[PDB]
């Protein structure tokens, strides 16, 4: 998931994204 | 604990876990540690020494709260007027607290030794070509409270810094990975090198932890004190990319955000590591281990 | 503008808080210097130790510190609520408020002294042998006094011998440290005077304080012309505590009796400004007998 | 004349605290035997007898040393 680009921030807004969906 | 056996040759107790006292032994183990880290300092790299304590404004500004709050040590005094500052010895007389009279000042107990260098770097303009280097020191604080011998709440740092594009970087703490490991095996300490991360505060920091583990920012030269599954840190190696570069406005020679990184050591553990590796006993220490040192 | 300020450009880089420099290469290599100069002069018997920049506030505040001067103190706060109380803080601070107002109270200070600390390690050792024990310790002090003076910080090193015994003991110790101060400070070329002194105790009690401690003559101060010579600067201080410390901390000498304690103290940040004033920073046309000295 | 002798007084009094001594207009209160708490405390003797408050650059070893400069201290106001 890090060879994409995501970076630290990316990931703790993705954190924030998935704790939402469900 | 297996390091606790140390403490008498090592340490005297100052009534607060996490705070020791240094006997003329140990010091003088420390003092050897820091002419053989200095003896392997490269060449054009400024050396600063600075004071257990920074700008609070400094910190602020580096991002500290966002990371590690829980760790932050603040100095805080008696601001105010005579009668104000009398009342509060006066509740202190009485037994009481006097404390509730205390306010922050402008300073913090520094968590890092690097923390005060970048505005430092900052405010000479431009890099050259080849970026910037710094040897620091400092006296460190860091809120944890233990009866460990290996972690401390007053402990020295001793780090080599690099400001610079972003090869003068990764190829600075490569350097250093590599060298360090050699210092270790100098020194007869057992280690391995592995992927860590800071301990961010709450689960959001969980989270950082996982991608700067990910992405390899941070190494750790581990030593087996206390038992060889839980290792102890006594030098990292990190990378911050451009994190302090764009917070204090450093250009790198192409126009661009500075990238930044450091090779730290912390004294006290590398110290307490020698002693348990070796011993109390300096005249049995190994022959090329006493040479290494200086001895 | 201040005698000293030109001494900054070799000497210090700015933290961004007055009394709080870094400093560079040259002027450690000095500190350092002064250090091993010190400690060639160390009595055989001296038990050294080294104090970090922190310290119990128990042991402070039964030191009697707060007592004599509470707006010099540095104390250790932090944020210890819960995760919640500490992340509402940061949040207030992002939001442009004021994060320290979840600050409270460690059970830890600044140490404002490098002795203080000496006392209850050496109470816990029993009665003192005949003659008394002695003490080498250092620590980076803390001293709430913000100033754009060279020579006045904020934080600073401080060495100082110490001696816990008898008041026979504690004087003689005192005479001999006045002798070999003065010595060293005239080996390192210095311009200096010994006089009586206070210390600046706090409110109004305190001024008497100060004339009961000037009349007792229990504080010595080695003074060097840094600006004027109206106001020189103290480099080195010579202090005798009497019973202080000894009753406190329970400490009894050989005879039963609560000791006496003295310390004799080098301000490390002091004297290595004094020596770039007088000799000036550039360090191979310093007096050879200086440089020899301190084994430039 | 009837300052000079309620201050002998407290002086005594303090000294009774712990010892005894002949006290001499002309001899110094450090000699007698006063510690920093004693002139203190003999300061607050001395405040309490004559219902006054001892002023700024008042507090000094000249104006401390014997009770002949504690004289013109409180006769000065
Ligand atoms: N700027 C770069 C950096 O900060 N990096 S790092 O946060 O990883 O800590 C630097 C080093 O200080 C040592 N150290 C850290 N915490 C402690 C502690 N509580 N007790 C003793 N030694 C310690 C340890 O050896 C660690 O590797
Ligand atoms: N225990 C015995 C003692 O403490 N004694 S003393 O309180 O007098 O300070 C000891 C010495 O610390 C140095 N020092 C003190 N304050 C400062 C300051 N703000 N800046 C620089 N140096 C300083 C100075 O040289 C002084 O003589
Ligand atoms: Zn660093
Ligand atoms: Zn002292």
């Amino acid at each position: 998931l890090v060879d994409v680009g995501l970076t630290s921030m990316d990931m703790v807004n993705l954190m924030l994204g998935v704790e939402a969906e469900f | 604990d297996p390091l606790d056996h140390l403490a008498d040759k090592l340490f005297h107790s100052m009534g607060s876990d996490g705070v020791y006292a240094r006997t003329a032994l140990y010091e003088s183990i420390v003092e050897r540690l820091a002419a053989l880290i200095t003896s392997h300092r490269e060449a054009g790299t400024e050396a600063l020494r600075f004071p257990p304590v920074m700008s609070r404004a400094q910190l602020e500004k580096s991002g500290y709260l966002k990371s590690f709050p829980n760790l932050l040590g603040c100095v805080c005094g008696l601001h105010g007027t005579e009668r104000e500052i009398n009342a509060a010895v006066s509740r202190f007389d009485a037994g009481g607290d006097w404390t509730t009279s205390l306010s922050p000042a402008d300073l913090v107990l520094s968590p890092a030794a690097c923390y005060p260098v970048y505005p430092i770097a900052a405010s000479r303009g431009p890099l050259p070509k080849g970026g910037l280097r710094f040897d620091v020191a400092a006296d460190c604080f860091r809120r944890e409270p233990s009866k460990h011998l290996d972690r401390l709440q007053s402990f020295r740092m001793r780090e080599y810094v690099c400001i610079g594009t972003p090869d003068d970087v990764s190829d600075f703490r490569e350097r250093w990975m590599v060298r360090a490991q050699a210092i270790a095996r100098d020194l007869g300490l057992t280690f391995r090198v592995d992927y860590a991360s800071d301990p961010f505060f709450g689960r959001v920091g969980q989270m950082k932890a996982v991608s700067q583990k990910q992405q390899q920012l941070k190494f750790e030269l581990l030593i087996p004190l206390r038992s060889e599954e839980q290792p102890t840190a006594c030098m990292s190696f990190n990378y911050h990319r451009e994190h302090f570069g764009t917070t204090w406005g450093i250009q790198d020679a192409n126009g661009e955000p500075a990238h930044t990184g450091c090779v730290a050591f912390g004294m006290d553990r590398l110290a307490v590591a020698m002693f348990h590796t070796h011993g109390t006993d300096l005249s049995a220490w190994p022959a090329k281990v006493r040479d290494i040192l200086g001895l």
